[PDB]
């Protein structure tokens, strides 16, 4: 059995949890997973009440790893207050620039994710679960399909799992090129066989989701923590990392570092430590100019001492670290971010549709030295006016990183 | 028009996979593009019938999703990441190497219909930048000599 080629992304851990197996760049099949005590947290979970599993996930303080940090236990609690049938969805759309943390769990330790999906589906009473994986992860899709079949053969999926009376089938859906399908309501629209257009929210999916039924959407990395919470118990989980932001976290580090890759570290690690202590510092020991938090925020060299946690002054986001050094042109970099939003707006909202397009079109003119004075003023205006009337997070942040480069690097923009 | 029996059986497998037929639309379109090297305009009506959807719904779905190509037939799609990290790490060197080897630029197809260069957004293998795919396979670009050897595997 063969899979399409995947680059061997470097992975390193100080905690040996989510990267216990995924630190090795290869598929860990079910026999190897079972040797590490795999699926034993599922066995323990099936001997617990769904309410007790929600309680432990709540007490663990686990927060959503998809970027918004919503408390997981609280999300599941909301869904179970609504009558069934309920659905569980694993969000494997991972399409934000720089964010390659989820694919290494999918490709290398698929059973860790599957075990977490089964436990999570049992906890919310969902008998149908989905993995929605982006179309540009074909290897991850085939690895998951094969691992699901392995789990079914071992009796971890299907009807009456391990004599518990709990039924579950996991379906794997593929995306087809749209970053917006990572937004949970557009993901649901895509699972329904439609274009990936975000819905007005509230209602949150826990109230009205797939086929208008209570639906929990959780990110791959969030789900991969669930077997650890059950296996170790919530108290031992709360003892990982700092007491206020407990648990392991994956940090995808790229750009101008010596050792780019995924680092599993506690959340009290600073951004400076991620770059210098772990990722080996910068290429050619050149000065750090900026860190792009995916396509969301831009941190300057004066902001490297912030913790990589979910605090107000913390790095936040998905812990995506893209390092730019002194040689990297900030305007050329801002243009690539503008191009990303131009390419990914779904077009439902007028200021988002026209603003994402104009921001990239005008920024290209500025970069190429073809912009008029009106093009410069128009660009500033457009960048500030993408968010109005937006119904999803994309319109709200399409100008964010670019505005931060204008504020933090005025001298470079001034040259253009 | 009628789908060949080898493709029809794969489409029927996807259609019967999810609880509802219409959920299989993207998997069916991926299967059609794999078989033909693009989405032939004549395939949209027989697919709509199989999914029990109106033709307009299927056409709107094909138009929305970036991976689907209704215009150019290509045996091998070379997806080149044109996003931020690969830009910083050498997308321009990868594009130059591809033009030197194949004689084509992004959006173009070789005369034999063998390769098409498709510029794409972040493929999220950024630590291995610059990134490209050749159909389902994904790689880090190192140099022209290395790229030439990779492309020689696609016959
Ligand atoms: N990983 C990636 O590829 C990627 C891409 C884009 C954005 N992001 C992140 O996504 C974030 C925005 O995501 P969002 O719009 O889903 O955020 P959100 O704050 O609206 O909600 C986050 C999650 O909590 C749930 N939720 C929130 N309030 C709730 C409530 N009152 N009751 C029940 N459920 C509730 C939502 O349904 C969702 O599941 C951004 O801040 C960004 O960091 C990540
Ligand atoms: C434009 C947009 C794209 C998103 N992309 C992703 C993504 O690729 N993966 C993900 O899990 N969440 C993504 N999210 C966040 C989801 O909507 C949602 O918050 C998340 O999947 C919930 O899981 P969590 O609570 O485990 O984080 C995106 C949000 C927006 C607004
Ligand atoms: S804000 Fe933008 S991406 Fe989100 S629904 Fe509106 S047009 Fe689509
Ligand atoms: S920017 Fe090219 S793979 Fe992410
Ligand atoms: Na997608």
């Amino acid at each position: 059995r063969s899979y399409p080629a995947i680059p061997r992304i470097y992975a390193e851990t100080t905690l040996n949890m989510l990267l216990k197996r995924a630190k090795k760049p290869r598929v860990h099949s079910i026999d190897e997973y079972l040797k590490d005590g795999g699926y034993q947290a599922l066995e323990k979970a099936l001997n617990m009440s769904p309410e007790e599993i929600i309680d432990w996930v709540d007490k663990s303080t686990l927060r959503g790893r998809g970027g918004a940090g919503f408390p997981t236990g609280k999300k599941w609690k909301f869904a179970v207050q609504n009558p069934g049938p309920r659905y569980f969805i694993c969000n494997a759309d991972e399409s934000e620039p720089g964010t390659f943390k989820d694919r290494i769990i999918i490709e290398r330790d698929p059973h860790l994710l599957i075990e977490g999906i089964i436990i999570s589906s049992y906890a919310i009473g969902a008998n149908e679960a989905y993995i929605y994986i982006r179309g540009e992860y074909p290897a991850g899709y085939y690895i998951l399909r094969d691992a699901i079949e392995e789990a079914k053969k071992k009796g971890f999926l299907g009807k009456n799992i391990l004599g518990s009376g709990f039924d579950l089938e996991i379906y794997v859906a593929r995306g087809a090129g749209a970053y917006i399908c990572g937004e949970e309501t557009a993901l649901i629209e895509s699972l329904e066989g439609k274009r990936g257009h975000p819905r007005l929210k509230p209602p949150y999916p826990v109230q009205k989701g797939l086929w208008g039924k209570p639906t929990v959407v959780n990110n791959v990395e969030t789900i991969a923590n669930v077997p650890f919470i059950i296996s170790m118990g919530w108290e031992e989980y709360r003892y990982i990392g700092p007491s206020d932001y407990a648990g392991p976290k994956l940090f995808p580090v790229s750009g101008k570092v010596k050792k780019p890759g995924v680092y599993e570290l506690p959340m009290n690690t600073t951004l400076r430590e991620v770059i210098f202590k772990y990722a080996g510092g910068t290429l050619g020991n050149k000065k750090v100019k900026a860190v792009f938090s995916g396509a969301l925020d831009c941190f300057s060299s004066e902001e490297l001492d912030i913790p990589m946690d979910y605090s107000p002054l913390g790095f936040g986001g998905t812990g995506t670290v893209i390092v730019l050094t002194e040689e990297d042109d900030i305007v050329e970099a801002a243009l690539k971010i503008a191009e990303f939003y131009e390419h990914e707006t779904c077009g439902q909202c007028t200021p988002c549709r026209v603003g994402c397009y104009e921001q990239a079109n005008l920024l290209e003119k500025i970069y190429k030295g073809e912009a008029t004075e009106q093009d410069w003023e128009g660009f500033d205006f457009v960048n500030r006016n993408i968010q109005p009337t937006s119904i999803c997070g994309l319109g709200a942040v399409a100008g964010r990183l670019i505005r931060q480069t204008l504020e933090k690097f005025p001298e470079e923009w001034e040259k253009y | 028009f009628e789908f060949p029996e080898e493709l029809k059986t794969k489409l029927q497998e996807h259609i019967n996979y999810f609880p509802k037929k219409r959920q299989a639309i993207l998997l069916c379109l991926h299967e059609i593009q794999n078989y033909y090297g693009y989405i032939p305009p004549e395939s949209l009506k027989p697919l709509a019938d199989m999914l029990e959807l109106p033709l307009n719904h299927v056409e709107g779905v094909v138009a929305f999703y970036d991976m689907f190509d209704r215009e150019d037939k290509a045996k091998y799609r070379i997806r080149v990441c044109v996003s931020i990290v690969c830009h910083l790490m050498g997308t321009n060197k990868l594009l130059k190497a591809l033009e030197n080897i194949l004689g084509i630029k992004p959006g173009e197809v070789t005369p034999d219909g063998k390769f098409k260069i498709v510029p794409v957004q972040c493929l999220d293998a950024c630590s291995e930048a610059p990134v490209f795919m050749v159909n389902d396979d994904e790689y880090k670009f190192e140099s022209e000599v290395q790229l030439n050897e990779i492309l020689s595997r696609y016959t």
